[PDB]
């Protein structure tokens, strides 16, 4: 299937502008920083929790290996 | 504007845009090599053979 | 992996100089790191005074 | 009329990479396919150059490689590239597989299983390549791993000895691994051709998981520019390693020639196999460990049947998203464990991580799909 | 045994990302190998030629080569002879095989030094702290004899006698030959021996970083331009 | 209650933020294909649009204003009737062929 | 009903199972007389 | 001729952190020294001593080379 019979669409208007009429980076920081924050707040409670737990299991288990290699008074 | 001058002079004809790029790469190669080299050899003053070779 | 020295060790069999292991005359690891005993291969005693290892 | 559309050869290239209707909204996660192609070309070129200088005799091999690094012109950069290249390939591979899982791309069954095979094939390739220098790790790594096939009852011993071509990993094994390592990338190229051929039947998935026929765009120039950008970033990365940190991802024992009499303190394979090493090491029994190792990879093939969600992609599946990232972190943990010596606490961390892995794929994420379904009144 | 003391991190003149090896230090460090280490330890991957352009002029290197006796291939009669070394000869093996080396060292084989920096975790930091790390056993420790106490070695019992101490050699440049100074210099040479490319690679690193500084925003800008058509577009649904 | 969780989940899912309705997100197997195919002009073009909209937003890594988000209460199952019947039909042909 | 009233591939897959058995046994090389029965 | 390393080692042993591991070594010397039948050594306490000294040494030593 190629452009021409992909699907059937009715009543939709697409307006756009030549790249040479426009800025490459419209309001890049003023819109973009807020947007990136928004994006991160959205995902961090899904993504970050596991990696926290990794860091912890790795912290703990690395130091449990430390301790067990030492001597204790007995 | 400068860019206007450049467009009409160099970039409009595609044969010319190419001729620009090969010639500019030539001067860029020489320039960039020479400058980055000097940057490295100043960052590493004294430590290179080419800095100490006068002694032998 | 080093070569045990024969007729030596706490167990009068094999003592590794390396990480200090002690094999008996049976080759069995007695005192040291060496995970398991010495490696017992496949032999057959062809003649009364001949042996084949392989 | 127009050559790009008619000519038998150009038509294909046009249909494949210029006028291909791509979704408007594929993310950076769809970069990886092209990048994998680059990885593959990269290895073949750097590989070919190395092979003009290397020898696969036990006696000459270690030194022939170091000869590349000392006396061949630019041999050093080429060699380090082919080695960091192998890492970049596995990064690209695991990212690529990630996207498959999260966005439900695996619904494209033929594409997907070809892909599993690509993975296996690249795995074989890199396993055998790592042996080629004949360092301590190369040798003892290849020995331990190939020996697992000994645990196959009835035929194990015979089978491993036939692979070796003798009674240990020795002269005959290295020479044949060189041969295999050379021809395998070629076969990978064809399989990859086919991988694409099937993808081109459906076109691409996208992050919404929702059909995108109402908003496709010609591949060129949107995705030509974007792949190039990605390739730059891959090159940035590759060369950062080669030029700043060439040994960062390797083991130093591989600078010590292979010695059949002195076993290294900790034997590990390359990092890209560590998760599977750790699963294998968790099982007491040796055939158990083998079948677990095989299943940790082949399970990829089953994931299509384990899909429960009425939605294709995890974009709108919060519970599934959490579980997905759990699996990812677990694989980071499995990797950590696999790089560690078999002692407390790591033995038990590893066992847990191994359980968690299979638990997630076979029970938890299926369930979550279903819980989500009920939360949506379907 | 099965303990720690992993090396601390000494601020080598070549630790820095864009920092080259100190070539004067390499020259001194060669001397340290030549006069001290080369009695026990091979370095099979260096030839006299490799010193040229690095720490020795071409004829200086030739002088150093001529100083050694090397065997050469069969003459007319079909006999082996000895000759003076050339640039083309590799730095000579101190014994004709490993078993010979063992007999001479109480059964321990001294590792070749070609890659030693590279084939030990910690590299220069490890090796430096090894040479300068020799101490008297702690209370309760008794080592088999001819194995020495060194906290930086695996197991702490090393079959190498402390090879390094003040005025152990004389420096061409006349730098104060203190123990720490000679351990630094030999380490520097040992890094170079393991990785001749260190300087070239670091130069390229710089040029790669520079080109990428140009090319990454450039191509990124190209991307945004093409895609601006799409980024800007506004959609309108208009059923009758 | 059950409904308290379902409402939280809906907002978490977040398809509403792109102005999609639940039925827009259903993965298209053969049954679903057919249900869509039986949609009347109004309902079909509406879907076409909602998805154009969402896809264009996905591209931009953007969402709608909250004012514009699909409300939990207002989200009708436009597709279920068409689909329930497509499936009833299939189940029938299955039955028959045994 | 009508599948189960298939199961006509059971006697055909019986003969295909002997082809699989005998085939693996031929390709791989005692109690068959003559052939290998007399090594 | 004085090795600047033996200088700096002495300077580093001044530090508070070092003195604490020095105490740990002292206590262990008594303990192992005074018994005739047990199996302890003081490797552990020595090693963490050297660790504290040597991280200190590293910072300073190189200046004077
Ligand atoms: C308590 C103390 C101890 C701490 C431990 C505890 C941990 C607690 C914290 C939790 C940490 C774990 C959770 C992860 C982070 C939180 C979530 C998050 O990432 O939110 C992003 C979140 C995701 O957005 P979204 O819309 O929800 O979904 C993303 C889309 O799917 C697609 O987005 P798109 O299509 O718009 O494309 C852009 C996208 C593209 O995303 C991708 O393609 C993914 C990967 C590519 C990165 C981006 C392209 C740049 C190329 C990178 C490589 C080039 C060389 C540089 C050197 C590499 C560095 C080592 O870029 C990103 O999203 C950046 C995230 C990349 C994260 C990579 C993870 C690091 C690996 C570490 C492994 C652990 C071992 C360490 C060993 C060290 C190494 C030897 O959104 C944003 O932040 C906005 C996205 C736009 C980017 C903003 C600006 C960043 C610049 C990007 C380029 C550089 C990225 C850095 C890469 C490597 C750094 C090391
Ligand atoms: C551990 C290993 C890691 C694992 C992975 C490793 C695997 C291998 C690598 C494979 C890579 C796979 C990724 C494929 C991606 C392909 C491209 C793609 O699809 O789209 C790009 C994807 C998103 O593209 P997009 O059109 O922005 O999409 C926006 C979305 O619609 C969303 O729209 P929005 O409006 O919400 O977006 C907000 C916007 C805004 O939020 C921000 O974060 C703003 C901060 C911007 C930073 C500076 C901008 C640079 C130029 C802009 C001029 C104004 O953020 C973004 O656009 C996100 C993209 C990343 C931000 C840009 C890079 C930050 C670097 C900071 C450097 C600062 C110095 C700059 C001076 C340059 C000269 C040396 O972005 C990336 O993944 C970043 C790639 C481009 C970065 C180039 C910028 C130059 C940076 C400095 C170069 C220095 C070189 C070395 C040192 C030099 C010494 C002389
Ligand atoms: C000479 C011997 C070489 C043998 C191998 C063959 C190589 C081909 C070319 C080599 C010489 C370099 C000259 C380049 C020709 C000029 C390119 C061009 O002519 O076409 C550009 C494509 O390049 C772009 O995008 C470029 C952006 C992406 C980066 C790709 C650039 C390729 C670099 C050339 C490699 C040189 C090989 C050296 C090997 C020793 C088109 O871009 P635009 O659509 O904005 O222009 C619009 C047209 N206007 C401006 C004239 C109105
Ligand atoms: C789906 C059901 C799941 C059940 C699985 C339970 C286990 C029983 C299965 C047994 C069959 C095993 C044959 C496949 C090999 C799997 C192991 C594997 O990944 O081997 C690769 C080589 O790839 C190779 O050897 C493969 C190269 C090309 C061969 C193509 C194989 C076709 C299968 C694909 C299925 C879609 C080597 O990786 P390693 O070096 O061992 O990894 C190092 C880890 N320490
Ligand atoms: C035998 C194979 C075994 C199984 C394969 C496992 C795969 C290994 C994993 C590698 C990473 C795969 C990436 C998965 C797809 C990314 C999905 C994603 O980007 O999700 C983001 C959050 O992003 C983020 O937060 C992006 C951060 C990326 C995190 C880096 C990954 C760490 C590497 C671990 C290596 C062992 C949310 O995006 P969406 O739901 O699309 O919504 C977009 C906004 N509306
Ligand atoms: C069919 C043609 C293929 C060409 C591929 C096009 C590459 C497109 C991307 C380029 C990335 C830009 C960064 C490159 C930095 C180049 C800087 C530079 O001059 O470095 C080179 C080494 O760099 C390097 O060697 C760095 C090069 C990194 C490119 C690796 C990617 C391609 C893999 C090649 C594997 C076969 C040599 O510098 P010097 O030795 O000082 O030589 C002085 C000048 N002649
Ligand atoms: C035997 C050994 C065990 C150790 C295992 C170690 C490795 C994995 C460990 C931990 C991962 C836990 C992930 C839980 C975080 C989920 C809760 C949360 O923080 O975020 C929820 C997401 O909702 C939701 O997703 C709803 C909550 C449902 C989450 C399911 C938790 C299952 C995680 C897997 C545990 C193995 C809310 O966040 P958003 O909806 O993004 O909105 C944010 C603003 N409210
Ligand atoms: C013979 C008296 C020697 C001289 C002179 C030098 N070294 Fe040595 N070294 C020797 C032996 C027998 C061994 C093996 C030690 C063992 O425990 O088995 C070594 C070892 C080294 C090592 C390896 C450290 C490790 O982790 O394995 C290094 C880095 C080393 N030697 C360096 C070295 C240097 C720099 C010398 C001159 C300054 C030097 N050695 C002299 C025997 C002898
Ligand atoms: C998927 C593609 C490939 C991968 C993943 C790959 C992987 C590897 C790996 C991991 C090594 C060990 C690198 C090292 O640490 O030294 C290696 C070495 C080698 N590879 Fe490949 N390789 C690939 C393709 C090729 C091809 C096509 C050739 C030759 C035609 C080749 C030739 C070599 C040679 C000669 C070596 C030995 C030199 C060296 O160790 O660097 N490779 N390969
Ligand atoms: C040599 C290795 C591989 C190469 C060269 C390769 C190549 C590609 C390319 C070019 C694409 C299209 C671009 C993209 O969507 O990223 C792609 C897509 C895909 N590949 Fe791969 N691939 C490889 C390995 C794999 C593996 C291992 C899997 C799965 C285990 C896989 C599954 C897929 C899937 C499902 C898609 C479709 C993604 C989508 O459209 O959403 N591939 N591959
Ligand atoms: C918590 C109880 C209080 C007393 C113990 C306190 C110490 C901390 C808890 C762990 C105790 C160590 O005791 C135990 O040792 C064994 C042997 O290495 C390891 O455990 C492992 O044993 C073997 C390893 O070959 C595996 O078959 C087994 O499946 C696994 O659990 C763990 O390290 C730990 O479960
Ligand atoms: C076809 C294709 N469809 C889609 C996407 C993205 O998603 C939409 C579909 C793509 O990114 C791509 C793609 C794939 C490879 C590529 O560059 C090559 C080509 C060939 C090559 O060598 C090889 F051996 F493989 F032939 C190495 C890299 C460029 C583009």
């Amino acid at each position: 299937r190629q452009f021409g019979h992909l699907t059937r669409v009715r009543h939709v208007i697409t307006y756009s502008l030549s790249p040479f009429e426009q800025r490459a980076f419209p309001h890049y920081f003023s819109k973009g920083i807020p947007n990136v924050l928004r994006r991160t707040r959205a995902c961090i409670l899904r993504v970050a929790p596991p990696f926290v737990a990794f860091y912890l299991v790795y912290t703990w288990g690395t130091q449990e290996f430390e301790k067990s290699k030492r001597k204790n008074p007995a | 504007t400068l860019t206007a001058r450049l467009y009409s002079l160099l970039f409009r004809r595609t044969s010319t845009f190419a001729l620009t790029i090969v010639v500019g790469a030539l001067f860029f190669e020489r320039a960039f090599d020479q400058g980055a080299d000097a940057i490295y050899e100043h960052i590493n003053e004294g430590k290179l053979w080419k800095h100490i070779k006068h002694k032998y | 992996g080093c070569v045990p020295i024969a007729n030596a060790g706490d167990f009068g069999g094999y003592y590794c100089p390396c990480h200090g292991s002690h094999y008996d005359a049976s080759g069995r690891i007695r005192k040291g790191p060496a995970p398991l005993n010495l490696e017992v291969p496949s032999y057959e005693f062809t003649s009364d005074d001949m042996v084949i290892v392989g | 009329t127009n050559i790009r559309k008619s000519h038998p050869l150009m038509k294909i290239v046009n249909n494949a990479f210029i006028d291909l209707p791509a979704p408007s909204n594929i993310s950076s996660w769809w970069n990886f396919g092209s990048l994998l192609g680059i990885c593959l070309i990269l290895q073949i070129l750097t590989g070919l150059f190395l092979a003009m200088h290397y020898t696969s005799d036990t006696t000459t091999a270690f030194s022939s490689v170091t000869h590349i690094c000392r006396d061949v012109n630019y041999g050093w950069i080429i060699r380090y590239m082919h080695a960091n290249g192998a890492s970049m390939f596995f990064i690209c591979l695991y990212m690529h597989v990630g996207r498959g899982l999260y966005y439900g791309s695996y619904t494209f069954l033929e594409t997907w299983n070809i892909g599993v095979i690509l993975l296996l094939t690249v795995m074989a390739t890199a396993f055998m390549g790592y042996v080629l220098p004949w360092g301590q790790m190369s040798f003892w790594g290849a020995t331990v791993i190939t020996n697992l096939l000994s645990a196959i009852p009835y035929i194990g011993t015979n089978l491993v000895e036939w692979i070796w071509g003798g009674f240990s990993v020795d002269k005959a094994t290295l020479t044949r691994f060189f041969a295999f390592h050379f021809i395998l990338p070629f076969i990978i190229m064809a399989i990859a051709m086919v991988h694409l051929l099937f993808l081109h039947e459906t076109g691409s998935n996208n992050p919404t998981g929702i059909s995108s026929d109402v908003d496709k765009i010609p591949f060129h120039p949107y995705y030509t520019i974007k792949d190039i950008l990605g390739a730059l970033l891959l090159i940035l990365a590759l060369m950062l390693l080669v030029l700043f940190a060439p040994d960062l991802l390797g083991d130093p024992d591989n600078y010590t020639p292979a010695n059949p009499l002195n076993t290294p303190p900790h034997i590990k394979p390359e990092w890209y196999f560590l998760f599977a090493y750790a699963i294998l090491r968790s099982i007491p029994n040796k055939l158990g460990g083998v079948l677990a190792l095989a299943f940790s990879i082949l399970i990829l093939a089953l994931i299509p049947l384990l899909h429960t969600s009425k939605q294709r992609s995890m974009m709108f599946r919060p519970l599934s998203q959490c579980l997905f990232w759990a699996l990812v972190a677990d694989l980071l943990t499995l990797t950590w464990i696999g790089g560690q010596p078999v002692e407390h606490p790591y033995i038990t961390i590893g066992q847990l991580a191994s359980v968690l892995y299979f638990l997630l794929i076979l029970v938890l994420m299926p369930t979550a799909g279903t819980i989500e379904n009920k939360l949506l009144k379907w | 045994s099965d303990l720690e003391l992993h090396p601390p991190s000494y601020p080598w003149s070549h630790r820095g990302l864009l920092s080259s090896l100190d070539h004067t230090s390499i020259r001194r460090g060669f001397q340290v190998y030549k006069q001290v280490c080369s009695s026990c330890h091979s370095m099979d991957y260096v030839a006299y030629r490799h010193l040229v352009g690095v720490c020795y002029t071409e004829d200086e290197a030739k002088a150093l080569a001529e100083e050694v006796e090397v065997q050469d291939g069969p003459n007319e009669d079909g006999e082996m002879f000895m000759r003076p070394g050339k640039l083309s000869d590799y730095f000579p093996k101190p014994y004709p095989n490993p078993e010979a080396a063992r007999a001479a060292n109480n059964g321990a084989l001294p590792p070749d030094l070609s890659y030693i920096v590279r084939a030990r975790h910690g590299g220069e930091d490890y090796v430096f702290s090894l040479l300068t790390g020799y101490c008297e056993p702690p209370t309760g420790v008794s080592l088999r004899e001819g194995l020495y106490f060194n906290p930086y070695f695996p197991g702490q019992a090393i079959g190498m006698a402390p090879p390094i101490y003040n005025e152990v050699l004389e420096f061409d440049d006349g730098t104060p030959a203190t123990m720490s100074q000679v351990a630094k210099d030999v380490c520097t040479f040992l890094r170079w021996a393991a990785e001749p490319e260190h300087d070239h690679r670091k130069r390229m690193g710089l040029k790669m970083l520079l080109m990428m500084g140009l090319l990454l925003p450039l191509v990124y800008a190209m991307k945004r331009h093409k895609w601006s058509v799409l980024k800007s577009r506004k959609l309108a649904y208009r059923p009758p | 209650w059950l409904e308290g969780i379902r409402k939280w989940y809906y907002n978490a899912a977040g398809f509403n933020k792109l102005g999609l309705m639940r039925d827009d997100t259903i993965h298209e197997n053969d049954d679903v294909k057919e249900a869509i195919r039986r949609l009347p002009e109004n309902l079909y073009n509406d879907r076409v649009f909602r998805i154009k909209r969402a896809l264009d937003l996905s591209m931009r890594q953007q969402i709608l204003p909250k004012e514009q988000w699909t409300k939990y209460e207002e989200d009708k199952s436009y597709l279920e009737p068409y689909l329930k019947e497509v499936i009833r039909e299939r189940k029938e042909r299955e039955e028959w062929a045994k | 009903r009508y599948r189960q009233l298939a199961r006509n591939w059971v006697p055909t897959a019986s003969l295909w199972g002997a082809v699989g058995a005998v085939g693996l046994v031929w390709a791989t090389d005692d109690w068959v007389p003559y052939i290998n029965g007399k090594f | 001729l004085v090795d600047p390393l033996t200088t700096v080692r002495e300077q580093c042993e001044q530090l508070e952190k070092c003195v604490k591991a020095r105490e740990r070594l002292e206590l262990c010397d008594e303990r192992v020294s005074s018994r005739s039948q047990t199996e302890e050594d003081c490797t552990e306490e020595l090693l963490d001593f050297l660790h504290a000294r040597d991280h200190c040494v590293a910072h300073k030593l190189f200046n004077s080379l």
